[PDB]
Formats: structure tokens, sequence, C-alpha cells
């Protein structure tokens, strides 16, 4: 497995799942946009053997919904499936690619599936999907089935892993730990958690117990629980063990767990539909109803319904009414739902097929691993909320014209259409998202119209290796290039009409002068594809201030959520202030750790000081004060001089060749290693009680104990070598690869020994003593300063982490952790894979159109999920707020008052201009962080008799400033009351 | 004496003084020495506006509340633009190995304040050679719960709704700089009493008191900070008879114990080392202008 390729998947899937990935061949039947989708994800997820198959043949119509075609294929009349064979194996030489196409009928052979281990269908009759289902669950071992199809804007998901299929983690979370604080010797026992920090458990899981005092019995037993408190839970009997004196920890233990299924034949007639919007729980039977009697149509008639003949609709609503009495549960039938499936019949909306595909992609990885826990049974997904704000629109704006958007045409409608291509969207970040945004663009034909529209990406990244894997707009060639430009490229080879303006700029505070309010003003909506809150918030505050709709999405491993904000109707992002997050105690992190976090963050905070700050100290001393004499002569007149010590202190250390910095790396070890527990131990011996009589060494404190070095320990090796790669470099010592042999090394340390464990003056000797070696050369006041680099496989940063951090954790008794792990902990990696990206990005991309259509608030949605569980989540957005202040005054987030003034304006002007219009005078007038009127603090009283001009200091480009006010409460000893943000004007 | 003392520097407890200027670019020039330089050049996001209003109403408070009597005081220097850079000095109270010390710090407040507590650091370390107490690591950091967030206590924590800056400073001075510092460690009360723990204490104390009359006084006088020049200068003045006092009543304790064998060496460095400082401090406090 390399790791520069699927470091970003191994932290999701896990490294047996990836084995099992490996040596699996997958069958998938019709080329189609949905199948397509799918393709793409397995292939860029590393299945070994991917099959696609189909047997119909290219059409301009195809064009709307394929991004690979070209206008060449259409004209040759190719195969869709081998048009198609070369692109995709482009997107990962690892994966082996094979077309077929052998066609599909009621008499032909199925003996050959037998091969492949999991079957996907799309565009497929039922009958034959019928017996396909058939025959494969009837193998040993059983083939998994799954079928999808997307008509118009609805979709259908289903599954099948025969009778019994087996799952070997339930959830995926990481088990939690907890500290035993005391057990009773009954039947059932009881234990009490310690102090604070709920077990947060419940009844039925299971637990193991270790390092535990007087109870030895239960040391490496397993035993189920029963939640009593959220501090407490019973276990079994234990009347017949020791009594218990301390300590203990119990984690918890994964089971695997068995699921069944049904024939498809068998789940047509009541089937177990998932719920995604609780508001109309029984919306799936209904669209489960609708979809059937579609299908029983396009059987007896040989074809789809046409739009706009009402004959067509009273079949399919007679239809439906006849199978729906047939149904074991017996629901109504929803009238507007068939007729609004009558009428775009035969559209197709790309935006659901990628969600659709995304959901379909991670089934198939649930499938062929057992990774998580798989969907059961069916997933109804659509997007009806764009259309019922339509009322009552006329046939022939539905009517194909005879270009490449006849299927969003016919999804939505002319109009809409129209109002599409002419869209001004500004679009941040070109990450994973960015990408899938993109390509969803081209294919709406977003701002294609000549006359206005365009699309602005900035992104001031380059290409790395590991991105590969879940961006498929870039490529292997295209490493160390823009990110913004290469995107652009490979758009604008999808749609030629597509009209993208990249850039290569950071959206911050500093480059505020570029994107100015104008260039706001000019767009008409915000996308953003940020990892980070900081730019968020930013971004989220410049949007604020222009009334400019905002789209914001986020993912993290197989979790993902998105957010619609709207002008006048919706709260914003920074209404939703977060809680903060729990930080490592000073105490826990320097000198008492309870876990490998603990050790990896000592280990990283170490690399930080000893070769970044330090050498930066180093250099700023240096260059602050000329030459080493005056220094000196400096020091000897009494002069103080700040950090003196410390630069002394480093320059007297200062290695000179090869041999003096492995002895430094060996002190170093030594120091780290040995002294620090000799010393703690010194401090507080074992035996030490509190006044209670507890000792003192107790959880979660840990005793530690010294390591002795020994160049026989791999792990020692290691460590020596990195420290005495990194203080060569940082001291710029030049050095040879072979010096880095075992033998070598032995050769060195023989001759070195240990000093045992146990200013001024020094300091200025040391001084005089390096100046009379004639050590204080301008080269000698130089030291490179190292920055950390974690994707750097020959820098040694990641080796050295981890050889510290794991002896760091082998002196206090702890389980080490390996290579990849703590560089991810030390990295903070966020772990990331393309299913849940393409669902996010169809989801916004859905949004986008109602937010454009200019739909009332009720049409708007958010989503939550999870696909490991698999969970969706529709809720409505957050509504305004209303904020009072005084007099029956009201205002929201959105409002902002004005003031003009001109050249010879002064404060007080300014406050009774705004007691005089609004009706309340201000107390405190704040521009951002600078204040500019506080009666409190001294010398501000005067201030009242000043032009506002002097005051505020702009900059002659902006004609206007924001302020912030604050007005006096009713009653005094009360926090001021907050008030809208002020805009004043220098002059009319 | 005390009334005179009180009543000349009640005028001097809260101010303002000029710190950062800023440059045509934007650019922002420090014209006195500050620990949380980066956070500030970096963090120039303007989106705060409640820890404006808070700020505000805390200056009402840190203006006439601030404690002031001859065995401690607090003053507060603040920015004469900006709103989140304060330093703070603080006297050690009386009858502790930190009596009449002159302590300061650096107070930060991030931009999300008052959603988490602001950021404090110890700037008299004597250039981080010296761990002034268990609470006060050598490196300049100060800890407390208040000023911490992690599991602990729901009632241990920096409450946005209740907890402010006043209850921060009272309870530094209150609770870290007391009688005896060495008990303040946990897992030595247990041995409280004993004749061992009277003696570490008493070894921790004479190096406590030699630390601080060397990086308490005489450095603060040779090269006070520009801020608190004028406190400084006019503290120290009047309180020089009570200072020599207290330095020989400190110097002959000491000796007490240099003829103990445990610790006798150590006494004696001490002793030597205070002897060493007081032989300059009385020749700095004898040619101080009157202010
Ligand atoms: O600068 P830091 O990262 O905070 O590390 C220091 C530093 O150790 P290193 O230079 O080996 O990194 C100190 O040594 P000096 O550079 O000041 O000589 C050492 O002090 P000792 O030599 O007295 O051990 C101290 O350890 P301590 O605080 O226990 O005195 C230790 O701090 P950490 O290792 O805990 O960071
Ligand atoms: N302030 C900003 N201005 C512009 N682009 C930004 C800003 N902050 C982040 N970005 C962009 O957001 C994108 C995030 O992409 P994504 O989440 O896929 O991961 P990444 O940053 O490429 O790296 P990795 O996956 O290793 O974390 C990056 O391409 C980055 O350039």
């Amino acid at each position: 497995i390399d790791d520069a390729l699927y470091s970003r998947q191994r932290y999701v899937l896990g490294d047996t799942a990836m084995q099992k990935m490996a040596k699996s061949h997958v069958f998938l039947s019709g080329m189609g946009g949905l199948g397509l989708e799918i393709a793409k994800n397995l292939v860029l997820a590393g299945i070994k053997a991917v099959t696609i198959h189909d047997t119909e043949k290219c059409q301009a119509w195809d064009l709307g919904t394929n991004f690979f075609l070209s206008e060449d294929d259409v004209v040759n009349k190719r195969n869709r499936a081998e048009a198609v064979l070369k692109h995709i194996a482009e997107l990962n030489p690892y994966v082996h690619v094979t077309s077929s196409s052998v066609p599909f009928n009621e008499t032909t052979d199925l003996s050959f599936l037998d091969k492949y281990q999991c079957v996907v269908l799309t565009e497929m009759k039922l009958p034959l999907q019928k017996k396909i289902n058939d025959f494969c669950r009837s193998q040993c071992p059983p083939i998994k089935f799954i079928s999808a199809d997307v008509h118009g804007i609805w979709s259908r998901l289903f599954c099948d892993f025969g009778d019994e299929f087996e799952v070997l983690d339930t959830t995926g979370e990481e088990p939690k730990e907890i500290f035993i604080s005391n057990i009773t010797q009954a039947n059932p026992g009881i234990v009490t958690c310690l102090e604070n920090h709920p077990h947060k458990l419940e009844t039925g899981q299971f637990l193991t117990f270790r390092e535990i005092n007087g109870m030895t019995g239960l040391n490496g037993s397993i035993q189920q629980i029963t939640v009593i408190s959220p501090f407490s839970f019973s276990i079994g009997d234990t009347t017949e063990l020791e009594p218990y004196l301390h300590g203990g920890i119990a984690v918890q233990v994964k089971t695997p767990k068995t699921v069944f299924f049904e024939s498809l034949e068998r789940q047509l007639k009541h089937p177990k539909c998932l719920i995604v919007d609780f508001s109309n729980p029984e919306a799936p039977l209904e669209i489960h109803t609708a979809m059937l009697a579609l299908d029983q149509f396009q059987e007896k008639y040989s074809r789809k319904p046409n739009v706009g003949c009402q004959q067509d609709s009273e079949e399919l609503l007679k239809l439906a009414t006849s199978i729906s009495e047939t149904l074991e549960e017996k629901p109504d039938v929803n009238a507007d739902i068939v007729h609004w499936l009558s009428w775009t019949a035969q559209g197709f909306l790309s935006p659901l097929a990628a969600a659709v595909g995304g959901v379909a992609s991670q089934e198939v990885l649930k499938a062929v691993t057992g990774k998580f826990s798989p969907l059961c049974q069916w997933l109804y997904l659509e997007a009806a909320d764009i259309v019922e704000s339509l009322g009552k629109p006329e046939c022939e704006e539905f009517l194909p014209r005879g270009d490449r958007y006849d299927a969003l045409r016919a999804c939505i409608g002319d109009t809409l259409c129209q109002k599409l291509q002419n869209l001004n969207i500004f679009l941040v970040g070109c990450g994973a998202i960015g990408c899938e945004m993109l390509k969803n663009f081209a294919l709406l034909g977003v701002g294609t119209s000549k006359e206005k529209g365009m699309i602005t990406v900035t992104d001031p990244d380059l290409i790395e290796k590991s991105n590969l894997n879940r961006q498929f707009l870039f490529r292997p060639h295209h490493i160390q290039k823009p990110k913004s430009y290469t995107a652009a490229d490979a758009t604008l080879k999808i749609n030629s009409q597509i009209k993208i303006d990249a850039h290569l700029n950071k959206v911050c505070p500093t480059t505020e002068t570029i994107y100015n309010d104008e260039f706001y003003t000019k767009q008409d909506v915000i996308i953003t594809a940020l990892d980070n809150v900081e730019a968020r918030r930013y971004v989220d505050s410049r949007c604020l201030a222009n009334l400019r709709p905002l789209l914001d999405s986020g993912t993290m491993g197989t979790k993902g959520h998105t957010e619609v904000i709207v002008p006048h109707l919706t709260e914003s992002y920074n209404s939703h202030r977060d809680p903060p997050e729990e930080e490592i105690p000073f105490s826990t992190l320097k000198s008492f750790p309870a876990a490998i976090e603990h050790t990896i963050q000592w280990a990283r905070d170490k690399f930080e000081s000893s070769f970044s700050h330090k050498p930066s100290l180093f250099n700023k001393f240096w260059q602050t004060y000329s030459s080493a004499e005056e220094v000196l002569q400096k020091i000897q007149s009494g002069h103080s001089l700040e950090g003196c010590f410390q630069v002394i202190k480093l320059l007297s250390r200062r290695p000179r060749n090869w041999s003096q910095c492995v002895e430094l790396a060996r002190l170093k070890f030594e120091k780290y290693f040995n002294h620090k527990a000799l010393q703690l131990l010194h401090c507080f011996p074992l035996d030490i009680r509190l006044k209670d009589g507890s000792l003192f060494w107790q959880s979660p404190k840990r005793p530690p104990s010294p390591i002795k070095f020994d160049l026989n320990e791999p792990l020692h090796l290691s460590f020596l070598q990195n420290a005495a790669k990194l203080y060569a470099t940082v001291y710029c010592i030049p050095f040879a690869e072979e010096d880095l042999s075992a033998d070598a090394l032995l050769n060195i340390l023989s001759e070195v020994k240990i000093q045992e464990f146990k200013d001024e003056r020094n300091a200025i000797f040391q001084l005089e003593k390096a100046i009379l070696s004639n050590e204080a050369t301008k080269s000698d006041l130089q030291m490179a300063v190292l920055s950390f680099e974690k994707d750097d496989d020959h820098n040694g940063h990641i080796d050295f982490i981890t050889a510290a951090s794991n002896l760091r954790a082998k002196m206090y008794s702890i389980e080490p952790a390996d290579r990849f792990k703590t560089k991810r902990i030390a990295g903070k990696i966020i772990p990331a894979i393309a299913t849940t990206t393409a669902t996010v990005s169809g989801l916004v991309a859905l949004e986008m159109i109602k937010v454009t259509g200019g739909y009332p608030f009720e049409a708007y949605k958010n989503c939550f999920l999870n696909l490991a569980i698999p969970i969706v989540v529709f809720t409505e957005t957050t509504e305004v707020r209303k904020t009072k202040i005084r007099n029956g005054i009201s205002f929201t987030i959105w409002d902002r008052w004005t003031v003009h003034g001109k050249e010879d304006f002064t404060l007080l002007d300014f406050i009774n201009a705004v007691k005089e219009k609004y009706g309340i005078e201000p107390t405190m007038v704040v521009q951002g962080v600078k204040m500019l009127y506080v009666p409190v603090m001294p010398g501000h009283a005067k201030r009242l008799k000043l032009t506002m001009h002097k005051l505020v200091k702009p900059t002659t480009e902006k004609k206007y400033v924001d302020l912030t006010v604050s007005f006096a409460p009713d009653i005094d000893g009360d926090e001021d009351l907050p008030g809208p943000p002020v805009r004043y004007y220098f002059s009319h | 004496l005390e009334e005179k003392y009180v009543a000349v520097m009640k005028k001097l407890q809260f101010d303002t003084f000029e710190m950062v200027s800023e440059d045509e670019d934007g650019k922002l020039g420090f014209k006195v020495n500050y620990h949380y330089m980066s956070q500030v050049k970096n963090a120039n996001d303007a989106n705060s506006a409640a820890r404006a209003r808070r700020l505000a109403q805390e200056a009402v408070t840190l203006s006439t509340s601030l404690p002031l009597s001859s065995s401690s005081s607090v003053f507060v220097r603040c920015d004469e633009e900006r709103l989140d850079i304060m330093k703070v000095l603080i006297t050690g109270p009386a009858d502790t190995p930190y009596a009449n010390g002159c302590f300061e710090f650096d107070v930060y407040f991030p931009q999300d304040y008052p959603s988490s507590p602001p950021l404090v650091n110890l700037e008299t370390t004597g250039g981080h050679s010296v761990r002034f107490n268990p609470n006060l690591y050598n490196d300049g950091k100060v800890c407390l719960s208040i000023l911490n967030t992690w599991h602990g206590r729901p009632e241990e924590k920096w409450n946005p709704q209740t907890s402010s800056f006043l209850q921060v400073l009272v309870s530094v001075q209150s609770l870290i700089l007391v009688a005896e510092p060495y008990f303040n460690e946990p897992g030595y009360e247990r041995s409280r009493g004993t004749p061992s723990g009277t003696q570490s204490s008493r070894e921790y104390d004479g190096n406590i008191r030699q630390a601080t009359v060397k990086w308490a006084m005489l450095e603060q006088i040779r090269n006070p900070s520009p801020c608190f020049k004028e406190v400084i200068h006019k503290h120290f003045y009047l309180k020089r008879v009570e200072i020599m006092a207290q330095c020989e009543e400190w110097i002959a304790d000491i000796q007490q114990y240099s003829s103990d064998k445990r610790v006798g060496r150590t006494m004696s460095h001490h002793a030597a080392a205070l002897k060493r400082h007081t032989a300059q401090l009385r020749e700095e406090l004898l040619k101080l202008p009157c202010p």
C-alpha cells in the first residue's frame, strides 16, 4: 500500500479493509450518468478489477449527462462503454478496467456472473432485475446485489446482501477509555466511575479490564454491563473475589453483528424504507407506489409518459390506485406526486444523480469490505421542492429544443435554465469539493451566456501527490502547478462555452483591497469550500455586509453537513457560535502523561522549541548587535540584555563537526529519557501520601522509570540517527550517508562519557573564551531555521517525532504507536473520502437552484448526514430573530444605519444626528478594534470637539467607514444594549 | 505614613500609555517589549464586536475597584488606541517572601473574548532562570483553574456570564503570593508540621527571598519599564526605610540555620547572595532622586 496515494483513505477504512478491497471484482451495467458516477467513485476508491458493460450507442442527448463523451464520439456512433474506457483508466493506473457488450435478456445465461463479487444494475427493466436478484442470492457464497435508477427528479436505491450478512464494525468509532474509582464485592457488583467524566455507556455493551489492584480476577476478563447512573453501572457477581484496592482501566470491546435481508420480489409488497424527512414520514411509501406504477406503465405501453398529455396522467393515476390497495399496509395515493412524476418522466437531473452515485459507491464499499453497517433496505431521495414553487407552468416551456441542455430543460423548464446561464458566482477554495462543484457547473451550463456570466475561483495552494486520490480533475503530470489554473483547464474541456476567471490569491483581510465591496455587489452567490473556521467566519462577515446569499459545506470522514444563508430570511454563520474543545492541562502534558496523545504532543512541542524558536531568537539577537566584543563590553558595563543567557549558552555548546553532533544527540537522549525520571522520583517518592491517605501516584498519574541506552535496540538507533541529522542540518555541518551506519555510530560513541545525575561570571568567562578562540566570526552567528513538513519522507521529521514519542511512552509504561497514527495526530490530518464529497457537492448544487429561483423561506433545507450508520436528516433553516433595545425599536442582523456628514462634521454632531434620526443616543463609538470615544477612560472628554475626518484617519479610496455603537441600559449596573452597525459617509 | 502612601498612589492606579504606532502601510510598530507580538500581528480580524462592549463595561469597574493599600496594590496600563493590550504591575503582600516586590504581567484578549479567558504571562522571571512559585513556571506561564479550559469542575472554569477580569487579578494576588509558597504544591501538605517539612520550607523561602531581592527591586530600579517608570520611582522612594529594615531582618534570620548540616551549605550560599545583593541595593536606594 503506497501511502503517498492512500494516506487519507486509510484513516477512514483501515488496513484490513484495504486488504479486502484488493482481490475483488465488481460488475457494473448501464453507462448513463449514474453508472458513470458510480464507476468514477469506485475507481478512485482503489478496487482491483472493474468491468463496465453497455449495449447502446452514443446520442446527442447523452452529451447533457456524460462528462467524458465528445462530439466526435457522437459522430462515429461508438459504443458508450468503449468511448469512456480510456479516460476512466486515467484516473488510477493501479486499477484494471475492462469493457463488455454481451446482450442481456431473459434467455441470457447468467453463469458467468459467479466470477464477480458484487453486481450493480442501472437502467434495467424490472423483470430481468427480479431474475438476476433471484439468481445471485442463491449462490454459495451469495453475490451482493445493488440496483439504482433516476427518473426526472426522483431516485430509487435498493440493496440485498443475501439471507445473512456479517458486519465486523457496527459504527466505526474508536472505543473510549474510562477509569474505575470503586468496586463492590456484591451480587451483582457495582462499579463507580471516577469523579466527573461520565462513562457515556449503554446497557448491553461489553468491557474488558486491566491493571486492577486486589481484584486480580477481573484483569483480562470480559463482562456485559448494565447502566445504573451516568457515573456507574453493574457487573456480575464478585462476592468471591478479593476486596478492591485502587486503580483499574476498562475499554469497550467491539462485537460482530448479523443482519438479515430479503429477496427483491418479496420486498416489493412492503418495503422497509428509510426516513429522511420526519415532517412527512409517510412520503417514502407513496413514492414507492408511484415508481412501481410508472414501471408497470412502461412495461405495458413500451414507452414513457409524454409531458402534458393528461390521458397519460389519468392512466398512471389509475394504475397507482390499483397498486396501492394491493400493498400490505394499504396507504393513500398522493395525486400531486403522481402528477409531477408524469410531468417530468423523461428528464434527468445531474446533482441528484451525483448524490445517489456517492451513496451507491459507499454501499458497494460496505458490501465488499464489511466495514460498516449496510443500508436496509430502500432509499428514496427526491427534489420535489424545486418544482413545488413553479405553480402551474405551461407544457411548451418543457419541450426539447435540440441542444445539450434538453435533459435539464425537460427537468425544470426553460425560464429557470435561462436564469441559470446568467449567473455570476464567486467560489472560494478549490479542494475536493471545488472540483465536484466545477463539474456540476459545467454540466448545468452555469454562466455560459455570451452577454453575462462569469465564475471566479481563487486558491493559493499547489497540486500535491496525495491530492490525486480525491480530486479527479488533476493528473500525475500536474504536480507542482496551481490548482486554479489546472481546474480551469480541465473544466474548459467538459464544456467549451464555459467562461472561467481564475486567480491565485488567498481570501484574507490583507487582500481585501482587490475584493472590495463593488466586487461582492457584482456577484450573485458565494460558495465556500474551505477547511478552517476562521476563513469561513471572515467570508461570512464579508457577505453579511453586502446582503449576498452564502452556501457553506464541510465533510469529515463519513460525516458531512450543508448550510444555506439567505438575506433577510435566515441567521448567519456567526449566529451559531460553537462550544470550545478541551485542551490538555499544562501539568498532564509536561510531567504526568496518561495517553499516547500526550506524548505525541510533547514530542511535537519539543521539536518546535528545539528547531524553530531557538534559531530565530539566535539570529535576531546576533543581528541586533553587530559584534560579540561589543556585547561583551556592554555586559561588563552592567548593561542588561534580553535573553542574553540563553543565546550565550547556545553559543558555548556549538558543535563543530559530525562527532560533536553525535555526542550532542547522545547527551540530549540521556537528559530527556534518564534524568527526568530520577528527578521526578526524587521530588516525589513512590510511597508519598496525600492528606486523606491515598497514594499520590494513583490514577490517572503513572509512575515513571529510567531507560538505559542500548545501541542494539532499533528504536534507540532510529532516535539517535534522526537527532544527529537534524542537529547537523541546523548547525550547517556537512555529512554523508555512510556516517549513519551502525558501526560508525559505535566507533564514535566508544570514547564519549556520560555525566552522572544530581551565572553572569560564567557567561562572561565563556564568551571571553569564545572570543579569544576566534569562534565569533560572522559565519558563526548564523543558524538555519527548520519548518515542519509532514509530507516529506526524507527530512526525517516524522521519524524523529515518532521515536521520541515511543521512547517517552515506554518510560511511563504506555502502549506505543506506529508511524501512521503518529503522523495523523501530529499533523492533525483530517480523514476524507470521495463518496461524501460527491454527495455534499450534489446537495449544494441542488440548493443553488432554489437560491437562484428566489423561492420563499419554506423551500430551503439543511442536511446533516452520516453514511456510516447510515442516516440522513433534512431540517428547515433557522429563522431570523428579532432583537429589540428600547422604545419598541428592533433590528435584525441584516440591518445597517446610515449617517451623512461633511468636511467639518464633529463627533458631537454625529451623536446628535443619530439621536435625532433614530431616537436614542449612543454612549460609545468604536471602529473595529480601535476605539474612538469611551467616556470612562481619561482624555476622551475633550474628543467631542474634533473633526471626524481627523479622528477616523481613513484611506482616500473608501468614501465611508463602519462603526459599532452601544446604548445605555434602562437600569444602571447592566451591560450596555448592543446596536446595529452604523455606516458613516464623509460627504454627499 | 500609610495614609500618605494611599493618597499619593490613588491617582496612578489606572491610566493609558502609547504602545503601538501605525505607519501609512498599516504595519504595527511596538515601542515596548510585549510577549504576544505574533498573535497581535496575525489576528487582524475586525469581526469581533461583543469584545469591545465587554471591555468598555469592564473599564468602568477597573477605574475604581482596584485593590489599594499599604500592604498590596495593583496598577493597570492600557494602549491609547487598541483595547486588547494591557500591562499589570502587582506589589507583593507583607509578611511573605515576596514582600514589597514589583512584578509585571502581560495580558492579551483573544478575538472571541469573553467566550474564552484572556491570556496572562509573567515577565519578571529574570531571564527564565527563576521559578518564583509552584504555580509560576520559570518560562513565564501562569496557571490557574479560572484561566484554563478543561474537564475539571463546572464551577472551576471560565464562565462567560459571571467571570470577570477583576476576579482574575484578585485571585492571582490572594492565592499565588501567600505566606508559605512551599506548601502550595499538592502532596507536600501531608508533611505539614514535620521538622523535615519545616526545613524544606525554610530552604525554599530563603531561595525565594534572595531571588526577589535580586530580580524584583534592583533590576526594576536600574531598568524600569517605560510604562510604569513613575509608579516604580514613587513606590520605592516612599518605602526605603521599611525595605532596609526588612532586608536586615531577612539577612539575620537566614544565618540562624547556617550551623545545620543537612541544609547548611544552601543556607550559607543564600545568605552570601543576599548580602551581595543588599550591598548594591543600598547604594542604588541612596542615589534615588526625589520624584
Ligand atoms: O527549552 P524547553 O523546550 O522548555 O526545554 C527545557 C530545556 O531543555 P533542552 O534545552 O534540553 O530542550 C532546559 O534546559 P536549558 O536549555 O534551559 O539548559 C531544561 O532545563 P534543565 O537542563 O534544568 O533540565 C528544561 O527542563 P526543566 O524544566 O525540567 O528544568 C526543559 O524543559 P522541558 O524538557 O520540560 O520542555
Ligand atoms: N483563506 C483561503 N483562501 C483561499 N483558499 C483557501 C483558504 N483556506 C483554505 N483554502 C483552500 O482550501 C482547500 C482545502 O482543500 P482540501 O480540504 O481538499 O485539502 P487541502 O488543503 O488540499 O489538503 P489536505 O487534504 O492535505 O488537508 C485548499 O486547496 C486550500 O488552498
